[PDB]
């Protein structure tokens, strides 16, 4: 079985517990080639074993205490039409993310 | 409340400035940024500054533009000891600003002015057929770009020089 | 935007706290205050703090009350190494707060907690039939006064202890 | 001629130039037993050799860059009815003051 | 003139202590050390300290031992929020010190004491069937090792706590 | 080990320099010195500096000379924003140095260079038929005095400028 | 009884306890017109109610942690021959002093 | 041609100019599997195109302003007898080194 020139890999994202921020983050296994929608689906499956839907939530990439950016399937960074993935944004393994209600 | 986003080449001195301004702390060791936000306050009129630090790396070309949103100014930074960073300013950074926030005011910011008197930096530039960017050159580059002002300082040697950059930046945004 | 006024006896450590909070600078040498204002910012919710420093001296009994106006809280400070400053808190300061701003929330603040382990301070207190004010005692004094909380720190040894006092003070004022 | 138990003395106040703050302060000779109204009159005489009147202005006592308090003939600090003076507030020689339109 | 070498696991807080002591500067962002040297001075008797910072990583097992030469003490550091670093102290670090400088006095140093009151650290330890290393535990571990003393502090929250570690270390080396 | 004694008029900026050098702390508020000693260390060759701060006041003419003993250099300080302090240097201070330590090397030190760009200082000097002392003027004054060098800085705006004065002072004393 | 043009006054000096520095300082009442020898005699009387003699000891004037200067009846500061006093050196009330064996 | 499990690679070392420290460092190409003696030979060939010999000099690995360690073919870190190499010490590409007379 052949590996890509630009390889696909699993990553763990540390998702903030929505009920209480100071609680440990929840690890969620995802693929770097996952679209932002697929990432949200995986977080919702893991964090909600009345569920929110992928389209009801924004994925937030967090840095330190306050800094955060919203990642989406399509935005000003999209190259015209591939859906944006984690590798598009270069989200690193073990990055802190959050799901925030739109 | 004023939102400023800092952009410019890797190692040009953006994070060093924000750490000195917001944290009273200078980073001798280079830690590559992804993105970050600082909060500072100063008087010109009390002003609260939300300062966005971005990676200068092409690696993060897809996430950095998400930081430009609703910014009152972009601080386009370069390293006065490395003229290649002025080339990037006139080319990569001008083009990116024009692609993502063309109507946003731009301030041209020189970093590491202390290296103008650093013997080993001077010797290296001479062996490369280069020289440090001067203040007069910064002003000219700002004119060429359409930047509203050229300001410079030294995070390494002058905490007050960084304060004065942001005081001036805050005043330009309020007027 | 939150206005806090600091009151308490001379040399109790008010200006030292504000200098550490706002200026990242500790005053080893005592300079008697008349009045002063500092601005700090911190996150709990971004909050801008206007911090009013006042003289603990009777000399300035006529001007200090002019500082209480429209304050969100009064920080009633005392020096944990000098129990006479707790006496003043229960008497002079309680009475002044009740005369000029009786409905304003009061936070009881102990200063110089580091002196609890300072041998020469301990020896001096023992020769005076005294001892350092403890944390538990601070809490009890706060209860007796009707202060909303007791908080303490050390401007001399812990910059973060002062940050935490004002973070907590800011949170109490926002809720 | 006998001196008081609590003595009267002249003081110079450094009054901020109203037209431009960064200009040198204007020295104004006053008495410590001057009421705040008399102080304002003296500043207006010195700083306006259509003049504002004493009652149109507040006297501001400045400390450093931002801190300032308004001094008046009567306020919450008055002892019931002596008019407040410079010595009441303990305004020091060479204190920076300003006249601000009410 | 006193030479101290700091050893202990990666991210345990060695470089943070030396930066606070020697540079008055706290590194929020982790930069892995290879090796480094700082110079500090303090009074106990004026003492000049040459402080050697080493990597906690196995990656540098072959170069770190070259730092032990002619040291007056080894400061064996661990992170009070991570008991696995105490395990390394009793095993990897004890063994390395005994292999390369067995006759050199060892001081046991706990780092990050501030994390004893940090809610999220506490919650994480509880989910791991762990807890923070206590002061009393540090003293016991020092006894078990044959370390001359246990000392602790917080580079993050108390600059003076780090000063006091090195003042005490300097005094132990002079006597 | 190098002993430097600082002398010069009241409020000229001596204590501000030593506080920045030795304590990483700038005194905004003027506290008149009697005498004091600081210890700093720096690399040129490790050098330990014992720094003696003296009162510029005639009040202390009888105790200040006791500080000159066994000094490796006298740092004769003046305030670049007040030319009267240059007059004192050429008259009172030259004469005192010649009376008490005539064979000791003297370094001429300008303080507060930042005030050359301070609008209100500039306006005040103009109304007094004065101007700020320039760098070129400092060099000339040093020549006239027989001082070994002229050096200048800004305790207020440049911590590194003060470090560089003492690094240079240390190098002159070692050679 | 007439007061001097330059008045004489008592001062308290806080003398370091020689047996242990961290112990409270010992207050000693002296006159500003006291010569350094008379000051040392008074400290020795108070601190030794085999005693050291005034001539066996130097008076040290302390500032903060480390700074100190030796005061004596005659030195480079003497005006030619008045013996040096506390007022000569301008030693302030409550200054920390120490007696150190020559 | 097969690559090792632990691969060999060229590295550039930045050697301090011995005549003046503030001059630019001299780049010297070496192999990670080079013994310390072979490294010194290569630096001497590059920096001396009466030459010092490899055995006359110590290789110094520098970090920042003052920190430095001497690397040698054999020392307390040697595993018993392979000669120490750059990869043994994990000297990184573009590390600052110096040759110092023994
Ligand atoms: N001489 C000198 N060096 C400086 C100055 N400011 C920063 N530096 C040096 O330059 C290095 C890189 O600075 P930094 O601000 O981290 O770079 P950056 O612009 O944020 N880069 P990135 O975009 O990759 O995060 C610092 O580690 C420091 O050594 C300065 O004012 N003078
Ligand atoms: N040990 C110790 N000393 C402290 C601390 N904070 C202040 N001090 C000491 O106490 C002195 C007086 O502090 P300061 O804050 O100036 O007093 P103040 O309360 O503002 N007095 P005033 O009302 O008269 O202006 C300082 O000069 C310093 O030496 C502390 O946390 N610990
Ligand atoms: N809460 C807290 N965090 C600390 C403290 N000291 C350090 N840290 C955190 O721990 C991180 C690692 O510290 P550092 O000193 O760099 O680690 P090190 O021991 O030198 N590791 P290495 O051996 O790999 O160089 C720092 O980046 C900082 O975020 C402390 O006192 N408290
Ligand atoms: N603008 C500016 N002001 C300064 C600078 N250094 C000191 N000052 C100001 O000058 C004041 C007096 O400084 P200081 O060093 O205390 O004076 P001094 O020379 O020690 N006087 P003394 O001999 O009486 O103790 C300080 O309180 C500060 O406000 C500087 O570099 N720039
Ligand atoms: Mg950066
Ligand atoms: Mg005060
Ligand atoms: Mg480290
Ligand atoms: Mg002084």
């Amino acid at each position: 079985l052949i590996r890509q020139q630009i390889e696909y890999k699993t990553l763990i994202l540390n998702c903030v517990n929505p009920d209480n921020e100071n609680s440990p983050e929840i690890p969620v296994k995802v693929l770097n080639c996952d679209t932002i929608t697929q990432v949200k689906e995986k977080i919702l499956d893991a964090v909600y074993k009345q569920r929110p839907r992928a389209v009801d939530m924004d994925l937030e990439w967090r840095q330190g205490r306050i800094a955060r950016v919203v990642l989406q399937d399509e935005d000003i960074t999209t190259k015209i039409k591939r859906l944006n993935t984690l590798m598009h944004y270069q989200v690193s393994d073990r990055s802190v993310v959050a799901l925030v209600p739109k | 409340r004023c939102k400023l986003v800092l952009v410019g080449d890797v190692q040009c001195g953006k994070t060093a400035m924000l750490q000195v301004l917001a944290k009273d702390c200078y980073p001798e060791t280079y830690v590559p940024t992804v993105f970050e936000n600082y909060t500072a306050c100063l008087e010109t009129q009390r002003v609260e500054l939300s300062l966005w630090d971005t990676s200068g790396s092409p690696y993060y070309d897809n996430v950095r533009p998400l930081c430009y949103s609703d910014s009152d100014a972009v601080l386009l930074c370069f390293d006065i000891s490395r003229p290649e960073t002025v080339d990037s300013a006139l080319k990569k950074w001008r083009t990116e600003i024009l692609d993502y926030c063309p109507s946003t005011r731009v301030l041209l910011i020189g970093c590491k002015t202390d290296l103008r008197t650093d013997l080993s930096t001077l010797m290296e530039l001479s062996h490369q057929k280069q020289a440090p960017i001067s203040y007069e050159q910064g002003c000219a580059i700002a004119k060429q770009l359409g930047a509203e002002i050229y300001l410079e300082g030294s995070a390494f040697t002058s905490e007050k020089s960084i304060h004065s950059i942001f005081r001036t930046a805050s005043m330009l945004c309020l007027n």
